[PDB]
């Protein structure tokens, strides 16, 4: 299930790029 | 190896969970 | 009791370097490997430094279920080569721990090269590595794991092909190595990279030598990116080559940079015949550019060794006798030859005019034509006008020569007052230290 | 030397030239990099000896690069010769390569819908076929499948499915597998048409395999076909757990389709078992006759009462713990106590008995006849508006006469006090019906221009055009919240207008922007909901970003609040990574943020526990601002439910906090508030009944979501808790020989006691009975071979199951 | 990580530099100086 596990793993970036955005962002609105 | 060794990249993007938590420590 | 004492303490040590990379191993990625490998590799240094126990230690690492501490009590009880090398595979298959089967293979290694036997047993380590290297073509190629071993053995790989280097240097040299090498710089192009590549290349440069510059030449198109330099002594080792084929080249100017940024990521003490090669290189070139160094700045005792030839040749460089050069070539054209330095010294023959100039640019703002025959003994004034459009060269004042009464005007720049003229001259210096605020932003990221 | 042999021009010497190169390529790289203009020539001149040769040496030239379009060029210049080095070290990852750049040009291709598809190049083409061939030869199913979605081409697909042609676990359930990790739904549907095809090719068609086509494509023709089949072959047996599955897998609309392909014996019988009120009524008899519920722990909650919302919260609690169960024994006892609660709580307080009362259907009507306000009090308008709202909520997820005599109560029902709740119980009874008359009353209510009627008519306007995607409806339910000077009705209709638009997916992303960009915040909360609802149980990055952003971005808290409760419904599919997204936001400053963070990690998880998600819970429990601790009570309940001492540690403690609130008079009566609640969620249907929101076959469950929302909105208004009790899955399983038969089943989970235990491994049953058994414990159940009644269908999870009788 | 590999390739300085400046020179040991300023 290689080609199957590319994508898990490929998901898991996906998800913790889009999530690494949001603390950014409310980082600086405290800093505000 | 193009669908078993391109997952092993995805790896190398599993360091971006580190930053994530130095900069979970900075919102707190 | 004196002889066991040293093998207590080294298997002692190999045990915690195993224990501590097996569990990094396990846990997590990136810290997996390498967060003391590095560490172990100097531990590893120091065993090499102090010390066939070791072997019999080696024999029969893993077996299956964990077992090491019984295992560490069967090595004592057998106290109580080739096949050494080979045994511990043989008597029992480790089950598990693959990046540790590389580290277990390596340590065998460092006794062979140790014992520097320079014979056929050396070269069956260099199989006995090969065997190795089988290990780590697999390690992503037939594993689909991650880069453990990577990012550790790969280390390890390159201490061995250091004492593959050391077989060549025995023999003559491996350009099939290095070929390995270029397939271990497509498994660089992969997910990760290693800068060894660069350090291998550089010995073939070497093995070509006076022969062949277009190996150099070769090596400036695969310059590559791995501005990491995590080694950083790798770094040096890259400059060092690199300053020495910009030397080569007539690049004189940019390899004394080179070599002085070489010179300083020194952590090792290269004590003895080591340093004093990156010296040698740095003040040659410097002498060749015709700004005269003078070798109390550094002075290494071992750089002073090999130094009683240049140190006497920068005397004859300031004095006008070429007798005395002459004499200096003849007596100590040994040793540097040994450098390979001796044919930037053949083309400093003629560079030695050269000095006598810029020390004339500095010290005089309008010196006479005639002077400047006087001071650089030029046989005819047309002879130092001839020597005067020499003068200007690259680099330095503009001479506007008048061509007549002005003669050897050189007049050196003016309003360089850090003002207005200097504007960009210093600003553009605070540019770059103000760029190099980059550290909080690189340090600030690895928490 | 390899310049001077280009430089004579001699067609032999451009032979000799290329395999020179071909010889040394590693050791003169930069030969062939200075000569890589003149090489590019040769290796596209036709009139070259050998162009083919010449690019391959043109891939040697970047053998030391790392270009792999450059040798997609090279490729079309070898042509067969990039094809014969199928295995080659180097160019082995060179051609992979190229086949990554196939991939993404074929992804790019499958991308177009309007056709004009960029050609693949057909010398590429040929290594990637080539190289999917060797998988095939390897006869890995993964290695087979390795490009068959890369290349996003169904008939490459089809070889794959083939493989080396075992095809044993792609002829099953591998769809499922592919569909958790399908990116893009239209090229999915086509995968899952294809391979339920390839399913039927097989002699005997798995209904649980077809199922995914049966619900997924939900093709009401295509399940009338295999029904007809099963008709044709008189397979009544296979038939009847089909019928069944597909209603409590799916929602009807196609579901109610297939059942008008079926009415126009046997036929009565596939009418009945897809119907499936008698599986809702073997249910109310299952928790009728099974509920583990506490008379004492509700009488330790009664003994301390605030004399304000302790009445409400004792009696909606009471309420889940009897849902169904039609034992309204509490209420029975204190007659006073039940008097205290003014009027209002007291119309909360019927509707409540509804949910007590919510499993008899057309009997419990002829129950509710008892508590009818002629039958009760005149002179109280809200009980009689309460008892409309119960009505709705028994039939509710149904469709039915009484719906629509319902309607025909509502229009002789008075303006506001009986449509405060007889338009939500209509709307949540005629929820999904779509049917216009419905419409047009809830219209009517929203015409009135009666906030809390509205209000009301708002949400019940949702659940009719539940998914209908109807632009009609949108449009009046927006322009009406525009023109609508109340908050209150703005508030009913933003919820409304989030439940029409049902799992869109990206229909309604326009309309998720103009609310988003509508400068009111009740329409910006409608939007944020609109998020959830469209992208329910999707971990779509695309809905999350939206949600990031407006979170961060929108200063009213209460915006900021729905877009975490958001964040919660889209990733109850994927509950593993819900606690990590919350744990950040549960410590904020704004007490919504934190308020919010512990109701969307306890959503998200739902039943199931992360461990980290019941650790994350008990700070904020201890947190100062009361709204927020009244927040993660409730939250730790839905967590507890599924749960006992064994499988958590502080399920015991929990319950303990819970009654230790109740009983210290200190403790604030809004921090309070909800404990009371949260200990009727953990104990609602007696512990039988436990919430999910997706199917064992991956399906989301209908009521699951509507009601989870609903709930989070139950803060903003005290009757959505009753939209909660729609959502109540069940842990019992039903296993029939025959539709009208209950054998005696004693399946034997040989599980540890300890999770068996309700507050020696075997289990047994008599005459299936349907109870209470854990989830765990279904995955490990044994099925009574051995015994004469053994089920036909593998008892793999709890659920309506086929059964053997010998 | 010795580099090794290159081995086949005041009390008695700081004025060292300063001393080689005039070591060819000071022949007149300054006291001539001064008398070929007496012959000038």
């Amino acid at each position: 299930d290689l080609y199957s596990r590319y994508k898990k793993l490929q998901q898991e970036l996906e998800f913790l790029e889009v999530q690494e955005e949001y603390i950014k962002d409310e980082q600086k609105n405290l800093k505000k | 190896y193009l669908s078993k060794i391109e997952e092993l990249q995805l790896i190398v993007n599993d360091k971006s969970q580190n930053l994530r938590r130095l900069q979970a420590q900075r919102n707190e | 009791p004196p002889p066991p004492a040293p093998q207590d303490v080294e298997m002692k040590e190999e045990a915690a370097t195993g224990g501590g990379s097996t569990g990094e191993a396990d846990g997590k990625t990136a810290a997996a490997a390498a967060e003391h490998s590095q560490r172990e590799l100097d531990t590893v240094t120091l065993e090499d430094i102090k010390e066939g126990k070791e072997p019999r230690f080696v024999l029969r690492a893993l077996r299956m279920l964990p077992s090491t501490s019984r295992r560490l009590n069967h090595y004592v009880l057998y106290k109580a080569l080739l096949p050494f090398l080979e045994e511990p595979m043989d008597t029992e298959a480790d089950l598990q721990f693959r990046p540790r089967t590389g580290k277990a293979a390596s340590t065998p290694l460092l006794p062979e090269v140790e014992a520097y036997l320079q014979l056929l047993v050396v070269i069956f380590m260099m199989n006995s590595k090969r065997y190795k290297e089988a290990q780590k073509i697999s390690d992503d190629l037939m594993q689909k794991i991650s880069t453990q071993n990577r990012r550790a053995l790969d280390l390890v790989a390159a201490k061995c092909y250091y004492y593959h280097a050391r077989v060549y240097e025995f023999l003559d040299k491996l350009d099939v190595v290095r070929s390995f090498l270029h397939a271990r710089l497509r498994t660089a192009t992969l997910r990760h990279d290693a800068d060894g590549q660069a350090t291998l290349l550089n010995l073939l440069l070497r093995n070509y030598l006076h022969y062949s510059l277009y190996d150099q030449a070769e090596k400036l198109v695969s310059k590559s990116v791995f501005p990491e330099q995590a080694n950083n002594n790798e770094w040096a080792r890259y400059l060092y080559y690199t300053g020495r084929i910009k030397a080569i080249q007539l690049e004189y100017s940019e390899a004394r940079r080179t070599m002085t940024n070489a010179l300083r990521k020194a952590p090792q003490h290269t004590a003895v015949g080591f340093k004093q090669t990156v010296h040698k290189l740095l003040i040659v070139v410097e002498l060749l550019l015709g700004e005269i160094p003078d070798r109390l700045q550094f002075r290494q005792p071992s750089l002073k060794r090999s130094l009683m030839p240049y140190f006497l040749l920068t005397q004859a460089v300031r004095t006008g006798n070429l007798a005395k050069f002459n004499q200096v070539l003849d007596q100590f054209g040994e040793k540097f030859q040994a450098d390979g330095t001796y044919t930037l010294i053949i083309r400093l023959r003629h560079n030695v005019i050269k000095t006598g100039v810029r020390m004339i640019s500095l010290s005089y703002s309008r010196i006479s034509l005639a002077d400047i025959a006087q001071k650089l003994q030029l046989d005819s004034p047309e002879d130092a006008e001839f020597i005067v459009a020499k003068a200007i060269r690259d680099g330095v004042i503009e001479a506007s020569i008048n061509h007549e009464k002005g003669y050897v005007q050189s007049k050196e720049m003016i309003d360089i007052y850090s003002t207005r003229e200097p504007q960009l001259a210093f600003h553009q210096r605070i540019s770059f230290c103000l760029d190099i605020h980059n550290m909080s932003v690189k340090a600030m990221r690895f928490p | 030397g390899i310049i001077s042999l280009l430089d004579e021009d001699e067609p032999q010497l451009k032979e000799f030239a290329l395999h020179k190169l071909n010889a040394v390529v590693n050791d003169f790289w930069a030969e062939i990099s200075e000569s890589v203009d003149k090489i590019e020539v040769l290796y596209e001149d036709e009139g070259f000896r050998s162009r083919q040769f010449a690019a391959l040496v043109a891939s040697k030239v970047f053998y030391h690069l790392g270009a792999f379009e450059e040798s997609l060029n090279y490729a079309l210049g070898a042509g067969d010769l990039f094809n014969v080095n199928d295995n080659s070290e180097y160019v082995e990852t060179i051609i992979a390569k190229c086949i990554d750049h196939y991939t993404k040009q074929c992804v790019e291709n499958a991308d177009l819908p309007e056709g004009e598809k960029k050609p693949i190049d057909q010398r590429l083409e040929g290594i990637v076929n080539k190289m999917f061939q060797r998988c095939l030869d390897d006869h890995k199913y993964k290695q087979a499948i390795g490009i068959a979605l890369e290349t996003r081409r169904l008939d490459v697909f089809e070889k794959t499915i083939l493989e080396s042609n075992d095809v044993p676990g792609m002829l099953a359930y591998s769809l499922k597998l592919c569909m958790s990790l399908m990116q893009n739904k239209q090229f999915r549907n086509k995968v899952l048409r294809v391979l339920v095809k390839i399913y039927m090719n097989l002699e005997k068609p798995d209904f649980i395999n077809v199922c995914q086509c049966l619900i997924f494509l939900d093709d009401p023709q295509a399940v009338s076909d295999i029904l007809e089949k099963l008709v044709k072959e008189d397979n009544l047996l296979m038939a009847y757990q089909i019928c069944f599955d597909l209603y409590e897998s799916a929602s009807q609309q196609f579901l109610s389709s297939v059942i008008q392909n079926l009415r126009t014996d046997q036929t009565l019988k596939m009418i009945k078992i897809l119907s499936g009120e008698m599986a809702i009524e073997l249910h109310l008899q299952f928790l009728i006759r099974n509920n583990n519920t506490d008379l004492m722990i509700l009488k330790n909650t009664k003994d301390a009462v605030r004399n304000s919302v302790c009445h409400t919260a004792t009696v909606i609690a009471n309420s889940f713990m009897h849902c169904g169960t039609t034992s309204d024994q509490f209420l029975r006892d204190n007659l006073e106590w039940l008097a205290r609660a003014t009027n209002w709580a007291k119309f909360t307080a019927t509707a409540s008995l509804g949910v007590i009362h919510k499993g008899h259907e057309k009997e419990a009507l002829q129950l509710m006849a008892t508590y009818l306000p002629k039958d009760t009090s005149p002179g109280s308008a809200y009980q009689e508006g309460g008892g409309l709202y119960a009505l709705g909520l028994i039939h509710a997820n149904h469709g039915g006469d009484i719906i629509d005599y319902l309607l025909n109560q509502l229009k002789n029902a008075s303006n506001d006090i009986v449509r405060h709740g007889g338009s939500l119980g209509l709307g949540l009874a005629a929820m999904g019906t779509a049917r216009q008359d419905v419409y047009d009353l809830l219209k009517t209510n929203l015409y009135q221009d009666d906030a809390v009627t509205g209000e009301a008519a708002g949400l019940a306007l949702g659940l009719v055009m539940l998914g209908s995607k109807n632009a009609q409806a949108i449009e009046d339910m927006v322009g009406y919240a525009q023109e609508t000077q109340h908050e209150k009705i703005l508030r009913g209709l933003a919820v409304g207008i989030a439940l029409v638009m049902y799992g869109r997916m990206e229909e309604a992303d326009a309309l998720i922007e103009s609310l988003c960009r509508d400068k009111d915040p009740i329409l910006r909360r409608s939007g944020m909901y609109t998020v959830a609802m469209a992208y329910c149980g999707s971990g779509n990055n695309k809905a999350i970003r939206r949600l990031l952003h407006v979170a961060v971005s929108d200063v009213n808290d209460d915006v900021r609040r729905a877009a975490v409760e958001s964040l919660g419904f889209i990733l109850f599919r994927t509950p593993e990574q819900c606690p990590s997204v919350v744990s950040l936001l549960s410590e904020s400053y704004n007490p919504h943020v934190r308020y919010g963070a512990a109701m969307a990690l306890g959503i998200c998880c739902a039943g199931t526990g992360n461990k980290e998600a019941i650790n994350l819970l008990e700070p904020m429990t201890n947190d100062p601002v009361n709204y927020v601790r009244q927040g993660a009570l409730i939250a730790s309940a839905l967590i507890m439910i599924q749960q006992t001492e064994i499988t958590c540690p502080k399920v015991n403690q929990f319950r303990q906090l819970y009654s230790k609130v109740i009983n210290d008079k200190h403790d604030d009566v809004m921090a309070k508030f909800g404990a009371i609640l949260a200990q009727g969620i953990l104990d609602a249907g007696g512990h039988n009944v436990t919430i999910s929101l997706q199917s064992r076959t991956g399906h989301t469950h209908m009521p699951s979501v509507v009601g989870v929302l609903v709930f989070t909105q139950f803060w903003f208004w005290f009757p959505l808790s009753h939209f909660l009790s729609l959502a109540y899955t069940p842990t019992c399983v039903i296993g029939l020989n025959k539709d009208l038969k209950m054998p005696k089943v004693q399946y034997k989970s040989n599980c540890k006691p300890s999770t068996f235990a309700y507050p020696t491994a075997k289990a047994k049953k008599k005459e299936k009975n349907p109870a209470r058994v854990m989830p765990a414990q279904l995955k490990v159940l044994t099925m009574p071979e051995t015994c004469r009644y053994q089920p036909f269908k593998p008892l793999s999870i709890g659920g309506i199951i086929i059964l053997k009788d010998t | 990580m010795s580099e090794k590999k290159q081995p086949v390739d005041e009390d008695n300085w700081d004025d060292d530099n300063v001393e080689d400046d005039f070591s060819n020179q000071l022949r007149a040991e300054l006291e001539k100086h001064g008398y070929k300023m007496e012959t000038s």
